[PDB]
């Protein structure tokens, strides 16, 4: 079918904190959520035949979450996800990412396009990243550490095109991401 | 308690 779907509320998420993810075109959509809470969905149309979804549990445990093309699941739809309480030490809205591999593009041929993450107002957390294309291919992306908190890394796009960058601290998508190139 | 929510477009 037509689409496609992937990142970390698929997976992961905590405590009254959006668990996101994104949806792709390759009919009309849609969304639900079995769970321990009720859950508020949304997806934010980007225009580009791709849409921010997000979902808000309230409750620790486990949701089973069915993306639906028409009349039917998505391929590994239902998707399961562990949502974890929220830890008390935690703030996944204070990371911030930035540079110019996560622009509109400019982002050339085969060539490195930079970026670092600067996690340290967010408290303690595992970091972990979902990159894909436009045509869901997985992107590698090398993510040293500095040390302090902070975070080199970078990718290597091979189109005058778009790929797509999530990012999540303690399993929570983290402030202007998911970033589109 | 077990809650089903869903959104369609």
């Amino acid at each position: 079918q037509k689409v496609r779907a992937w990142g970390p509320g698929l997976e992961t998420g905590q405590v009254g904190k959006s668990a996101d993810f994104v949806v792709e075109a390759i009919g009309t959509l849609g969304f639900s959520i079995e769970g321990p809470s009720q859950a508020k969905i949304e997806c934010d149309d980007k225009g580009d035949g791709s849409c921010d979804v997000r979902y808000w549990p309230t409750e620790p445990g486990e949701y089973a979450v069915h993306v639906i093309c028409d009349d039917e699941d998505i391929r590994d739809s239902p998707f399961i996800a562990h949502i974890l309480p929220a830890p008390p030490d935690c703030f996944p809205d204070k990371v911030k990412a930035f540079g110019p591999g996560l622009e509109p593009t400019g982002c050339i041929v085969d060539k490195p396009a930079e970026f670092t993450i600067d996690a340290r107002a967010a408290g303690k957390g595992d970091l972990k990243l979902y990159a894909q294309d436009a045509d869901g291919c997985p992107i590698d992306i090398k993510v040293i550490p500095n040390g302090d908190g902070t975070f080199r890394c970078s990718y290597v796009p091979t189109k005058p095109i778009k790929h797509t960058i999530i990012i999540s601290w303690g399993g929570v998508n983290v402030p202007k991401s998911p970033f589109r190139v | 308690p077990t809650f089903r929510s869903s959104l369609f477009l």
